[PDB]
RNA sequence: GUGCCGAAAUGUACUAUCACUGAUACCAUAAAGGGAGUCCAUGUAU
RNA sequence: GGCUUGUGGCUGCUAAGAGAUCAAAUCAACGCAGCUUUUUGAUUCUUCGAUGUCGGCUCUUCCUAUCCUAGUGAUGUACAAGUUGCUAAGGGUCGGAUUGUUCACCCGUAUUAGGGAUCGUGAGCUGGGUUUAGACCGUCGUGAGCCAGGUUUGUUUUAUCC
RNA sequence: AACGGUAUGUCGCGCAGCUACGCCGUCUGGGAUAAUGGCUGAAAGCCUCUUAAGCCAGAAGCCCAUCUAGAAAGUGAUGCACUACGAAUAAUGGUAACCCAAUGUAGAAGACAUUGUGUGAAC
């Protein structure tokens, strides 16, 4: 043909434009269609990406070559602290789209939520936001608005934010009433909370306003949203790399070595007519920091965090904590966690929003037996010889 | 063995039909025209052949 | 059911109908009727047979045509491999 | 400010009437843009729109003609062709238009005119097929077609309760007007009704 | 030339037409050859 | 590049027979009517105060007159492998030996189509070929010199403007 | 000697970082069509997928579902701040932001993100 040879297209056309996303967390596009009936049951939940190990699973697949054999599998580990419900929204259906019918708020609001409505907290003397404390306006107002949500709004979503949690300053010894208290940050830094909104897929609408009002001003944990064996979609922003050449960005073949003005380029931008560069053509620009979803990530185990028996499995009868000895770029993980199979989008420290998958697998890998023999807790700097500190003294008890 | 009587049901639909010789398309065994617009409802039709 | 040698299994309660093992394939083919048109079989007296009946001729005879088109074999000559579910009679339910 | 119940009408026939009276310098809402109905079978109307989807700018789609799938901006595009919209007089005139799928809560109160020579009875023959704009849009991907029908039901219930009250007013008005005919006279009643 | 863009009858009277189709000289292309599509129609037989 | 389509390519109408028998499963003469601008001609409208001329390398998009994949009908369709018609251009269509090659031709594999975009693409490359000045051979010419006859050495500039 | 310079030193091993020759995901059902196959059924007392009305089944194709960007589509929720039926048409001042100071979850410059009395930075 005219091309002179046939070879697939370089790079996907559906993930344009390849530019930066300014979202700090995974913005959810579309929630699963409500089954209707059943129970409302929350869907999405935020977890921070803590790090990564591998695990030695023992496999049970009938009619395959790995029947009753061991299989090493990489595992990301998202830390998930239990997050706090605050608000509640309706959404009326209209000809234009879904449009909102007012948010109700809780009785008080924690000052982690007040951070969101300032860029300069440290300057602010008044710090007056959410002054819904006045008794006459707030109490009367909610029962008016909660009536309007029964009338109009079909879809109902629950506003909720991450617990930054509280502490005592420096050398004051903690657990004492005279001491002034203050917000501890995350493993990142931040005290300002990640507010989301979470669709409740429970039938009747009216039924939802029992559940979403029962859940209001109470912390949610992970164990009553997801369950072990669930396929989960991980939504987040990927890993920023700045500007990039045409060769590395789109994965093209670089030119001959003999080229004047260098070879790290696509040679023909285009033909004479049309007299114009096309959108389709590969080109120099941003790489990474792209918002992405990824489908069908299994969760192997769910955590809790003095016994510290979470790291260890049924076998061995030795208790090992999940954090690898020495902790890189993160923190210990003294919270609920999720051993997700394989990769998850974004760097360490990033807020990933999890989500239940939109439609169901029929693949047998989806409904497999999980059974972990044994997990790595060696250090990542760089080659790790000892799984635990306990091993150390026994292996080399006398030092200096 | 097939059952002798029960050929006559199956051979009505499959075997005993007429066919165009431009469309190649299936028709009822007594038929003058071709239903399809392409080929201009060509009016030439043969019976379907008896291979063994 | 017109066949030779591989035998055809069926399953029905009232409004619906199922396939297995036609021309040797394990896959199940299922047909759903409209409302007010009863599919039923009984293998004592009828033996390798299905009964469709109902009020409206448009909805009844649709289903008998719709059942027929599930059984069509491809990449094989239908003159030799003649096999399926063919319409035998077109009688009344209770002739008075 | 006119309002037009555009159920029953033809797309181009209404648009030719509407686009002329925009240029005369008059504000004109139309409503029920989805129940405007084109000539042709459903097959034929879809194939016309599938040709329109192909028409994109090759260098890049973003500068390409936009393909509005909602009935209220399919009709607005058909009117925009018939006005000199690039000029200042046309752009002022085109801003005065309004289309709505389902008559909204603003314009329920207004009296709704129906321009008679653009009706599909008068312009198409009998025994030739026609399709709605809503039917076509849903096929072409409009996702709010289902939502509009729900809204119509709620409205047309409330429009029925208006008329049952409005009967009761006008019936006792006629019984009141029965009395006043005797008070004026026998010959005065003739002058009002017949004109002498 | 007279639906609207576009100034001027979607004029009156009378016949044809369903086709992802047709639409005004020079002019911006289409033929040989087919059709129980529809309307009009010539000669015969029953 | 344009107009034109002889030539090249592709397709109808008709059948005189091949096809055991039998014109129309599949081929198709002698004829007749078209389409195409992917061949080469014909012409001289544009460009001689210059649109950088062949092939390969690299990347994009488009057309269908479809080889494969999706779905269907015919048969000289038992099975399998085939021959053939229709809808379909979303995806796929390749590693090498010699040759400057386009093309061709062999070895090998996952079964295997052909085209367009200034014969896409030189301020993107390369410069093997073609086409200067050096030089050699062969035929021709008294000679200077000549030769779609062969061979070898031979400079590929500029973006910072819209 | 120790500990260093110079030959942009040579060889050996080498966290971090990036990277592939490594590792994980690519699930999944609609709607209307193109060819074509059917049902009922006239025209044509028979017969016909419609060459008529009506109905069904139907492509890796087209449009949805999913995923990427997104209100100069100059929009919206929440916090603070200054004049009328309906249906058919072979019918009824003081806040606030930004500078500035770090940091990195990131970066050519801008921007984005986080903190700014707190183990934030330096040790």
């Amino acid at each position: 043909s005219h091309r002179k040879f046939n070879a697939p297209r370089r790079g996907s056309l559906g993930f344009l434009p390849r530019g930066r996303s300014h979202a700090v967390r995974g913005r959810v596009r579309s929630w699963p269609k409500d089954d209707a009936s059943q129970k409302p049951h929350l869907c999405a939940f935020i977890g921070y990406k803590a790090g990564m190990t591998h695990v030695l699973r023992d496999v049970v697949r009938p009619n395959s070559r790995l029947h009753k054999k061991e299989a090493c599998e990489p595992v990301t580990i998202l830390e998930t602290p239990p997050m706090f419900v605050v608000g509640i929204i309706g959404y009326k259906p209209t000809v234009e789209g879904l449009k909102p019918v007012t948010t109700v708020w809780a009785s008080y609001v924690n000052e982690e939520v007040k951070r969101n409505y300032y860029k300069n907290w440290y300057q602010s003397k008044a710090r007056k936001a959410f002054s819904c404390l006045s008794n006459g306006k707030a109490a009367e107002k909610r029962e008016k608005q909660l009536e309007e949500l029964q009338k109009e709004a079909t879809v109902i979503r629950v506003i909720a934010h991450t617990q930054s949690a509280k502490t005592t300053t420096r050398g004051v010894d903690a657990n004492e009433q005279g001491a002034k208290k203050v917000l501890k940050g995350n493993h990142l830094g931040q005290k300002k909370a990640h507010m989301i909104e979470i669709q409740i897929n429970g039938g009747d609408v009216a039924a939802k306003l029992n559940y979403a009002k029962s859940i209001l001003e109470k912390e949610i944990k992970v164990a009553d949203v997801f369950t072990e064996g669930e396929q989960i979609d991980t939504i987040g922003v990927g890993k920023g790399f700045g500007w990039e050449g045409v060769i590395h960005r789109y994965g093209t073949k670089r030119l001959q070595k003999k080229t004047h003005r260098g070879r790290r380029k696509v040679a023909c931008i285009g033909p004479w007519n049309p007299a114009r560069v096309l959108w389709s053509v590969a080109r120099y620009g941003q790489r990474g920091c792209h918002h992405r979803t990824e489908m069908n990530k299994r969760i192997y185990r769910i955590g809790a965090a003095k016994i510290n028996e979470g790291g260890s499995t049924s076998f061995d009868l030795t208790k090992k904590s999940i954090n690898p000895m020495g902790g890189p770029h993160y923190g210990l993980v003294k919270d609920d966690f999720l051993m997700i199979k394989g990769s998850v989008v974004g760097t360490v420290k990033r807020a990933i929003t999890l989500r239940k998958t939109i439609n169901i697998n029929t693949r047998r890998i989806a409904t497999e037996e999980i059974n972990l023999k044994w997990i790595d807790t060696a250090s990542k700097f760089g080659h790790g010889r000892f799984q635990t500190k306990e091993e150390r003294s026994k292996f080399l008890g006398k030092l200096k | 063995a097939y059952e002798p009587s029960l050929r006559i049901l199956a051979e009505k639909t499959n075997v005993k039909r007429s066919v165009c010789r431009k469309c190649y398309a299936r028709l009822s065994e007594r038929a003058q025209q071709c239903r399809h617009k392409q080929c201009g409802h060509c009016k030439s039709i043969r019976p379907k052949k008896a291979g063994k | 059911f017109v066949y030779s040698h591989i035998k055809h299994t069926c399953s029905e309660d009232g409004r619906t109908f199922d396939f297995n093992g036609f021309m040797g394939h394990k896959e199940h083919k299922i047909v759903t009727a409209p409302e007010g048109v009863r599919i039923w079989s009984n293998e004592s007296v009828a033996k390798d047979e299905i009964n469709i009946e109902g009020a409206n001729l448009e909805d009844v005879s649709l289903v008998c045509g719709q059942i027929h088109q599930l059984t069509k074999i491809k990449d094989k000559d239908l003159r030799k491999f003649l096999d399926g579910i063919y319409v035998q009679h077109i009688e009344h339910l209770k002739e008075e | 400010p006119i309002v037009i119940d555009a159920k029953g009408h033809i797309q181009g026939r209404l648009a030719a009437a509407v686009a002329k009276q925009l240029l005369k310098g008059r504000k004109v809402v139309v409503v029920r843009c989805e129940e405007i109905e084109l000539n042709g079978q459903h097959k034929f109307t879809v194939h016309t729109y599938e040709r329109f989807l192909n028409k994109t700018t090759n260098s890049n789609p973003r500068d390409g003609p936009f393909h509005q799938r909602a009935p209220h901006e399919i009709f607005a595009r058909a009117v925009r062709g018939m006005i000199p919209y690039k000029t200042h007089r046309g752009a002022d005139a085109f801003a005065n238009l309004q289309c709505y799928e389902g008559i909204p809560a603003k314009y329920v109160s207004y009296k709704r005119l129906v321009i008679p020579h653009a009706l599909r009875c008068v312009s198409i023959h009998t025994d030739r097929p026609t399709t709605k704009l809503g039917r076509l849009s849903t096929t072409m991907g409009w996702k709010y077609g289902n939502v509009v029908a729900q809204l119509e039901e709620q409205r047309k219930a409330e429009s029925a309760k208006y008329f049952e009250a409005k009967k009761a007013a006008q019936d006792k008005r006629a019984a009141a007007i029965e009395k006043v005919n005797k008070q004026l006279g026998a010959q005065a009643v003739k002058f009002l009704e017949t004109f002498q």
